C-alpha cells in the first residue's frame, strides 16, 4: 500500500473540480430561481452547464467505437468470401486503382481488421476511463455539497430530529455511489442504439431476408432479463428484512451469553433462531429460482434466436447457405448480444438516479434554507421570541443584559425554556426577531463570536476526550493542563478497559452519563480565553459529593483565573454566588438584581426559596 | 492504537529495520549519466540476463555482419556469376568471384559464422580480387576479437564474484534494559550463521535524536556516539558463539533523562552498524540495524542460549529473541542515579 | 473474455478468503459434555441445611480460564443464607468459584450436594444450578416465553410476582399482559426488577448472589426484603458482597484468610478483635 502515488493531483483535480464547478451550478441555477418557481426552480439542470464535463468529448469516442466495432465483422467476412479465385483471367497488368482494386486483396483486410480492432479497443476504453476520472470528480463534488448545505445553515433543529440520520443514511453512500454510477453509465444508454440499430440494418444490408426474423427475437429476449430483475429484487429485499431479524435475534441470543451459557435455557435461546433462518432461508430460495432463470435467458435466447434465423432461411430459396453468407451474421448475432444487459441495468439505474435526486430535493427543501439567516456586550433587543425552533410566540417584554463573569441561573423546570433560553443568548436560536442593538464594537454576529459551551444532552464529540484535548498540545498548555493533570483525571480515575490515561479517548468504545457530563465539563475547561457557556446540566449531573469537587476544579479553573463562568442549573446544591436568577415564565431576562435583592421584593417563591434548610431543596424539605 | 493508525506515516525511522537508508535527496546536481555507465550495469546482471546479453550480442554481431558480406558479394557481380547455369558454373572461375562460392545470403551467413569463431570450413575462402572484401575482414576480425574479449570479462567477473552470497548478520528483533551489577544496563543480542569467523570485527552505537543548543542552534537530525562497555574500553569483539553487546549507561551518555511512561513517546532511536572483514573472501563488510522506541520492551532479560552436550556445546538460534520479564525498577534512570538519601532508590 | 477471465479470478480469490476467515471457526468444540454418572433423584430439597465444604487451599487451575493461581482456604456457614468475607485481592477468584467450573480449582473430596459434582450428566445437571449476573440484563424475553419449560405456573399473574413483589409493578396490576417484553431491556421497559421472581421461576432453593454496582440502595433494600422471603424457602445460601449496604445485617459471617473465608464466625465484634472484618471496618 504506497500513498506515494498520489501525490499532489487530488488537489489539482478532486480538490478544486469539487468546490469550484458547483459554484458555477449554484450561481446559474440560483439566478435562474429568481424568476419563477413555477418552472424554472430545480436542481439537477445546472450540473450538466456549471460542471461542463465533456460527455461528448466522450460520447464523440464512445459513437466512434460502436461504428468501428460493428464494422469488424463484415471485414471479416470480406476475406472469408474470397477463399478460392485463381484471378488471371484477364491477364491484369493495371496498376490497383484506388476505387476497386485495394478493397478485394485477401491479404489487405487481415492487416485492416488488426488495426480497426486495435483502433476499437483503445478508443472505447480511453473515452470511459475519461468519462470515470469525470465521474470521480462529481461524486467529490456532490459529497462537498451535502456538507457545505449540511453546515452554514440547518444548525437548528425542531423537525428535523424526527429522522435527520435518514440522510446520513442514504445521502451518505447510497445517493453519491447512485450519481457516480449513472454518470459513469450513462454512455451505454446513449449510444447503445447507434450499435444495435446497425446490426438489423446491416444483417438487412448483408445476410438476405431472413435478417429480420433473426434479429427479432433478441429484441425481446432482453425484455425478458428487464423483467426477471424487478421480481428478483423483491424477493431480495423480502430476504433482506428477515435477515434483518435473525441478525437483530442472534444479536440478542449472544447478548445473553453469561445468562444462557449454562442456565436451563442454554440451548433454548436459539430455538426460534435456528426456525428463522429456515424461515429466511425459503426466501433465498425464491430468489435464487429467477437469478438461475436469468441466465438461462440471458444464455440461451441468442443461440435459441440465431436457429430461427436459418429456418428463416428457408425463406430465401438461394442457391444454398453461402459460408460467406452466415458467418458473418453469426458473428453480427454474437457481438449485438453484449449491451442489452448494459441496457437493463440503465434501465434500473434511472429510477435509482431520479429517487436519489428527490430525496436530496427534499433535503434542500427541507428547512435546509431558513434555519441559518444571514465587557462586549450585544443585546438591547425589544424583540419577544425565546421560543424553540419555529415555535409560536411566548414573547413578553425581552430584553437582556448581563455583565459577564455573573453565574445567573433561571433555576426551573416547568415551563422552562433552558434549551431555547441557553441557545437564544448567543443567537444562535431563531429568537434576535426585532431589533438588535449593540455596542459600537466587540472590543455581524450579533457581537458574540467568542463563544464556547457545553450541551444538553451527552456529547460523545469525535474520537474522545482524552484525544480531544488536541488543542496546541504536544504536552501540556498552562490553563487547562493543570486541570488537565488534575482536574481533568479527577472524575474517574482510570476507565476499566485498558491504556489508561494516554491517548485513552482514541478508540474509547463507550461512557457513562456521569463520565460523560464529566468529560463534557472538562472540554469546557481545555478552551481558550475562558468566557464559558452553560445550559443547566447539573440537575442530572448532580454527582453529590462530587458536584463539589467539580466546581471546585471550576474555582480553580475561573474563579482562581480572570474569566467569565456562567450557568442556568436547576440545583441548589451548587447555589454559592448563586445571585443571579430568572423565573420568567414564556418572557426574556426580567429577573436581575443582588444576591439578595430580590428576596427584598419578597416574592413567595423566592421566600421560600431563600432559607437556610438545605438551600430550601425542595422548597425546603 | 488509532492516532498510530493515523500517524503509519509519522515515524523516526532513519534507517529500515531491512538496514537500508530510507531517505531522500534533491535538488542536486545531477550532472548526466555518462556512457561508461552502462558498461558497468553489463557487470552487475543475474545469470539469465547476462547469459542472453551474452548470446543475443554474439548473433547480432554475426548477422550483421552477413547482411554485409552478401552486399559485398553482390556488389562484384558474383551472385549473378553463380546464377548463369549454362554449365554447372560456366564461367565462374575468371570472373573471380569475390568471396569462393557465396551464392545466397543464408551462403553468406555461413561464412559469417565461419570467420568469426575461427571455424573455417575451407569451402569458402577469400580471394585476391576484391580489396573491399579484404577490408570487411579486417574489420570483422577486429571486431569479433573485441566483443569475444569483452564477454570473456563480463563472463568472469561473474565468475570471481562467486564468494559473495549474502551478508548474514543476525539481532534481536527487539532490544533489552535491565539491571546488572547493580546498575542500569541497555543490551542487544548479536548472532552469526555464515562458518566463517570475522576478523578485526568491531561495533558502534549510536543515539539519533533532534537536539536543542544552549547557543540557538537546533541540529534536526543530531548522532551521538555511546561507549560499548567492554572490559578493557575497545570496540572488538569475537563472534563464535552469539552473545549480549551491552552499552550500559552511567551519565555522560543520553539515558539519565529515561521515565518508564515517556518511552512509548520518546524520540531517541538508537542505531547499531557493525563491521569487519571476512576471513576467506577478503571484502570488507558492515551491517546496520535500527532499534526504534515501538521495539524496546523495557524491563526485561534475555534467555541463555549455551547448554552442555556430550563433549561439545550445543546451542540453539530459535530462543534469540525470547525474553524472561525479570521484576526490575521503573523510572530509576535519574532516581538511582542521582541517588537519594537512601543511595538505593531501587 | 479475458477481461471476465482475470477479474472473476480476482473474484474469487476474494470470496474464498473471506470465507477462510469463518471456516477456521467452522467447527470447533472446546468445552465437552459427556458425562456417566449414574441416576439420581434429584428433587428440590434443602440436603442437611446445606453444608459447604469443598475447597481447602484452592489449587491453581489449568486451560487459561482465569486460573486462582494461589492458595484459598474455604470453610462456610452451613445454613448461611449472607456472605462471608472475601477480599478484593481474591474476591474474583471467590466470584468466580462460587458457580462457575475450572480445571484444577477446588477439586478434590467435598461433604456437599449430597450428589456427585464434576461427573453429573453435563445436558441436564446445568439446569439445577442458580446464578446472579454482576448487573443483571437479560435482554430475552422471559415474560411472554418465561414458561420455556412446559408449566402452567399460574402465578405470573398476581400471585408470587406480587408475593415476590419484583414484578407486582408489572404483572399483578399491569396491562402488558402474559404476552410481552422488553426488547434487549432488564431496564428499559421494566425497571423495577431485572431479576426476575425467583419463587416463580420456581414456581430451585439456592441463591448465588452478585455486587450491587447499578442498583439503587432504596431498591436494594426491597429486593433484600424479598430475599428474605426467599430465605424462608433456603434458610442455607452463598453470597459474595464487598459493600455494606449488602454487608449490613448478615446473619452468618466468617473470618476470613487473605482472601478467602477461614473460620465461621456469625458477630461483628469478635471479627474485630480479630483480623476478620478489619478490612470490612473501613467504613463503620
Ligand atoms: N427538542 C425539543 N423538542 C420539542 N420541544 C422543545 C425542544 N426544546 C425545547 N422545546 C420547548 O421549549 C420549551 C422550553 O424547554 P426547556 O428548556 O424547559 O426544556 P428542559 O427543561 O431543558 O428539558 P429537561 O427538563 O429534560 O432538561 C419547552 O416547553 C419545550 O416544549
Ligand atoms: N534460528 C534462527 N534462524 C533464523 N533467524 C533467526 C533465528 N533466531 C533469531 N533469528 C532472527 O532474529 C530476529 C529476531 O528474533 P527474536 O529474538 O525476535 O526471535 P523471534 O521472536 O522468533 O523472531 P521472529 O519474530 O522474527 O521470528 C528475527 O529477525 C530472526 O530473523
Ligand atoms: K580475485
Amino acid at each position: 500500500i504506497d500513498l506515494k502515488a498520489i501525490g499532489k493531483l487530488p488537489i489539482a483535480m478532486r480538490a478544486v473540480t469539487n468546490y469550484v464547478c458547483l459554484k458555477e451550478a449554484y450561481e446559474e441555477q440560483k439566478k435562474k430561481a429568481a424568476d419563477h418557481p413555477n418552472r424554472t426552480p430545480s436542481i439537477w439542470l445546472a450540473m450538466y452547464r456549471a460542471f461542463g464535463r465533456p460527455i461528448l468529448l466522450s460520447s464523440t469516442f464512445r459513437y466512434l467505437a460502436d461504428l468501428l466495432g460493428f464494422a469488424g465483422p463484415l471485414c471479416i467476412s470480406g476475406i472469408v468470401q474470397r477463399v478460392n479465385e485463381p484471378k488471371n483471367n484477364t491477364t491484369r497488368f493495371s496498376e490497383t486503382l484506388s476505387s476497386k482494386e485495394f478493397l478485394e486483396n485477401a491479404h489487405v483486410l487481415a492487416v485492416l481488421l488488426f488495426l480497426a480492432l486495435i483502433l476499437q479497443r483503445t478508443f472505447l476504453q480511453a473515452s470511459y476511463y475519461v468519462t470515470i476520472e469525470t465521474g470521480i470528480n462529481l461524486r467529490g463534488a456532490l459529497l462537498a455539497m451535502i456538507y457545505n448545505k449540511i453546515l452554514r445553515l440547518s444548525t437548528s433543529n425542531l423537525s428535523m430530529g424526527e429522522m435527520t440520520l435518514g440522510q446520513i443514511n442514504n445521502l451518505v453512500a447510497i445517493e453519491t455511489n447512485q450519481l457516480m454510477w449513472f454518470l459513469f453509465l450513462c454512455p451505454n444508454l446513449w449510444a447503445m442504439p447507434v450499435q444495435i440499430i446497425m446490426g438489423v440494418i446491416l444483417l438487412y444490408n448483408l445476410l438476405g431476408s431472413s435478417a429480420l426474423v433473426g434479429a427479432a427475437v433478441i429484441v425481446l429476449l432482453a425484455p425478458i432479463q428487464y423483467f426477471i430483475a424487478t421480481k428478483l429484487a423483491e424477493a431480495q429485499k423480502s430476504t433482506l428484512d428477515y435477515s434483518t431479524e435473525r441478525l437483530k435475534k442472534t444479536n440478542e441470543i449472544l447478548k445473553g451469553i453469561k445468562l444462557l451459557k449454562l442456565y436451563a435455557w442454554e440451548h433454548i435461546f436459539c430455538k426460534s433462531v435456528e426456525e428463522t433462518r429456515m424461515k429466511e432461508l425459503s426466501s433465498l430460495k425464491t430468489f435464487a429460482l429467477y437469478t438461475s432463470l436469468s441466465i438461462f435467458m440471458n444464455a440461451a435466447i441468442p443461440i435459441a434466436a440465431v436457429l430461427a434465423t436459418f429456418v428463416t432461411h428457408a425463406y430465401a430459396s438461394g442457391n444454398n447457405l453461402k459460408p460467406a453468407e452466415a458467418f458473418a451474421s453469426l458473428s453480427l448475432f454474437h457481438i449485438l448480444v453484449t449491451p442489452l444487459f448494459l441496457l437493463s441495468t440503465v434501465v434500473r439505474f434511472a429510477v435509482k438516479a431520479i429517487i436519489s435526486v428527490q430525496k436530496l430535493n427534499e433535503f434542500l427543501l427541507s428547512d435546509e434554507i431558513g434555519e441559518d439567516s444571514w465587557e462586549d456586550v450585544a443585546i438591547k433587543v425589544t424583540n419577544g421570541y425565546f421560543s424553540w425552533g419555529s415555535g409560536l410566540a411566548t414573547l413578553s417584554n425581552i430584553d437582556i443584559r448581563i455583565p459577564t463573569g455573573q453565574l445567573t441561573m433561571i433555576v426551573g423546570q416547568v415551563g422552562c425554556g433552558k434549551s431555547s433560553l441557553l441557545l437564544a443568548i448567543l443567537g444562535e436560536m431563531q429568537t434576535l426577531e426585532g431589533k438588535v442593538y449593540w455596542n459600537n464594537v466587540n472590543e455581524r454576529s450579533r457581537s458574540r463570536y467568542s463563544v464556547a459551551y457545553a450541551a444538553q444532552k451527552p456529547w460523545l464529540l469525535n474520537a474522545t476526550v482524552e484525544e480531544n484535548i488536541t488543542f496546541g498540545s504536544s504536552f501540556n498548555r498552562q490553563r487547562y493542563k493543570a486541570v488537565t493533570d488534575a482536574c481533568s483525571l479527577q472524575p474517574d480515575i482510570d476507565l476499566l478497559p485498558f491504556g489508561d490515561q494516554t491517548e485513552i479517548g482514541e478508540r474509547g468504545i463507550n461512557l457513562s452519563g456521569g463520565q460523560r457530563q464529566r468529560i463534557c465539563v472538562a472540554r469546557a475547561l481545555y478552551q481558550n480565553t475562558n468566557i464559558v457557556f452553560l445550559d443547566d446540566p447539573f440537575s442530572a449531573l448532580d454527582i453529590h459529593l462530587s458536584d463539589h469537587l467539580m466546581q471546585e476544579g471550576i474555582l480553580k479553573f475561573l474563579q482562581d483565573d480572570k474569566r467569565t463562568v456562567v450557568l442556568v442549573t436547576h440545583k441548589l446544591q451548587y447555589l454559592t454566588h448563586a445571585d443571579w436568577i430568572i423565573a420568567m415564565k414564556d418572557g426574556s431576562v426580567l429577573r436581575e438584581g443582588t444576591l439578595k435583592d430580590i428576596q427584598t421584593k419578597d416574592v413567595e417563591l423566592y421566600e421560600h426559596w431563600k432559607t437556610l434548610m438545605n438551600r430550601q431543596d425542595q422548597e425546603l424539605e | 492504537r488509532k492516532p498510530r493508525i493515523r500517524d503509519r506515516l509519522p515515524k523516526a525511522r532513519f534507517i529500515a529495520k531491512s538496514g537500508a537508508c530510507n531517505l531522500a535527496h534533491k535538488n542536486i546536481r545531477e550532472q548526466g549519466r555518462f556512457l561508461q555507465d552502462i558498461f558497468t550495469t553489463l557487470v552487475d546482471l543475474k545469470w539469465r540476463h547476462t547469459l542472453v546479453i551474452f548470446t543475443m550480442s554474439f548473433l547480432c554481431s554475426w548477422l550483421l555482419f552477413a547482411i554485409m558480406w552478401w552486399l559485398v558479394a553482390f556488389a562484384h557481380g558474383d551472385i549473378y556469376a553463380y546464377m548463369e547455369k549454362g554449365i554447372t558454373e560456366k564461367s565462374g572461375l575468371e570472373s573471380a568471384v569475390c568471396v569462393t562460392n557465396v551464392r545466397s545470403f543464408t551462403s553468406a551467413f555461413l561464412f559469417s559464422i565461419e570467420v568469426q569463431v575461427t571455424i573455417g570450413f575451407g569451402g569458402r575462402m577469400m580471394t585476391e580480387e576484391c580489396p573491399l572484401a579484404i577490408t570487411v575482414l579486417i574489420l570483422q576480425n577486429i571486431v569479433g576479437l573485441i566483443i569475444n574479449a569483452v564477454m570473456l570479462g563480463c563472463i568472469f567477473m561473474k565468475t570471481a564474484q562467486a564468494h559473495r552470497r549474502a551478508e548474514t548478520l543476525i539481532f534481536s528483533r527487539h532490544a533489552v534494559i535491565a539491571v546488572r551489577n547493580g546498575k542500569l544496563c541497555f543490551m542487544f543480542r548479536v548472532g552469526d550463521l555464515r562458518k566463517s569467523m570475522i576478523i578485526s570485527a568491531s561495533v558502534r552505537i549510536q543515539v539519533v535524536k533532534k537536539t536543542t543548543t544552549p547557543e540557538g542552534e537546533v541540529v534536526p537530525i543530531h548522532q551521538q556516539d555511546i561507549p560499548v562497555d567492554n572490559p578493557i574500553e575497545s570496540n572488538n569483539i569475537f563472534l563464535v558463539a552469539p552473545l549480549i553487546i551491552c552499552h550500559v549507561i552511567d551519565k555522560r551518555s543520553p539515558l539519565y533523562d529515561i521515565s518508564a511512561t515517556d518511552l512509548v513517546n520518546q524520540d531517541l532511536e538508537v542505531i547499531v552498524i557493525l563491521e569487519g572483514v571476512v576471513e576467506t573472501t577478503g571484502i570488507t563488510t558492515q551491517a546496520r540495524t535500527s532499534y526504534i522506541a515501538e521495539e524496546i520492551q523495557w524491563g526485561h532479560r534475555f534467555v541463555s542460549i549455551v547448554t552442555e552436550e556430550e563433549g561439545v556445546y550445543s546451542v540453539d538460534y530459535s530462543k534469540f529473541g525470547n525474553t524472561v520479564r525479570v521484576a526490575a525498577p521503573r523510572c530509576s534512570a535519574r532516581e538511582l542515579d542521582e541517588k537519594p538519601s537512601i543511595l538505593i532508590q531501587t | 473474455y479475458l477481461n471476465w477471465v482475470v477479474r472473476n479470478l480476482a473474484d474469487l480469490e476474494v470470496q474464498m478468503g473471506a470465507v477462510k476467515k469463518v471456516n477456521s471457526f467452522l467447527t470447533m468444540e472446546s468445552e465437552n459434555y459427556e458425562g456417566t454418572m449414574d441416576p439420581s433423584q434429584v428433587p428440590e430439597h434443602w440436603p442437611q441445611e446445606g453444608e459447604i465444604k469443598i475447597h481447602d487451599l484452592c489449587v491453581r487451575y489449568e486451560n487459561n480460564l482465569k486460573p486462582v493461581l494461589k492458595h484459598v482456604k474455604a470453610y462456610i456457614k452451613p445454613g448461611q443464607k449472607v456472605g462471608i468475607c472475601g477480599r478484593t485481592g481474591s474476591g474474583k477468584s471467590s466470584l468466580s468459584l462460587a458457580f462457575f467450573r475450572m480445571v484444577d480449582i477446588f477439586d478434590g473430596k467435598i461433604v456437599i450436594d449430597g450428589i456427585d459434582i464434576s461427573k453429573l450428566p453435563l445436558h441436564t445437571l446445568r439446569s439445577r444450578l442458580s446464578i446472579i449476573l454482576q448487573d443483571p440484563i437479560l435482554f430475552s424475553g422471559s415474560i411472554r416465553f418465561n414458561l420455556d419449560p412446559e408449566c402452567k405456573c399460574t402465578d405470573d399473574r398476581l400471585w408470587e410476582a406480587l408475593e415476590i413483589a419484583q414484578l407486582k409493578n408489572m404483572v399483578k396490576s399491569l396491562p402488558g399482559g402474559l404476552d410481552a417484553t422488553v426488547t434487549e431491556g432488564g431496564e428499559n421497559f421494566s425497571v423495577g426488577q431485572r431479576q426476575l421472581f425467583c419463587l416463580a421461576r420456581a414456581f430451585s432453593s439456592i441463591l448465588i448472589m452478585d455486587e450491587a454496582t447499578a442498583s439503587i440502595d432504596m431498591a436494594t433494600e426491597n429486593i433484600l426484603q424479598k430475599v428474605v422471603m426467599t430465605a424462608f424457602a433456603d434458610r442455607t445460601v452463598v453470597t459474595i458482597a464487598h459493600r455494606v449496604h449488602t454487608i449490613l445485617t448478615a446473619d452468618l459471617v466468617i473470618v476470613m484468610k487473605r482472601g478467602n473465608i477461614l473460620e465461621y464466625d456469625t458477630p461483628e465484634s469478635l471479627l474485630a478483635q480479630e483480623d476478620g472484618v478489619f478490612a470490612s471496618f473501613v467504613r463503620a
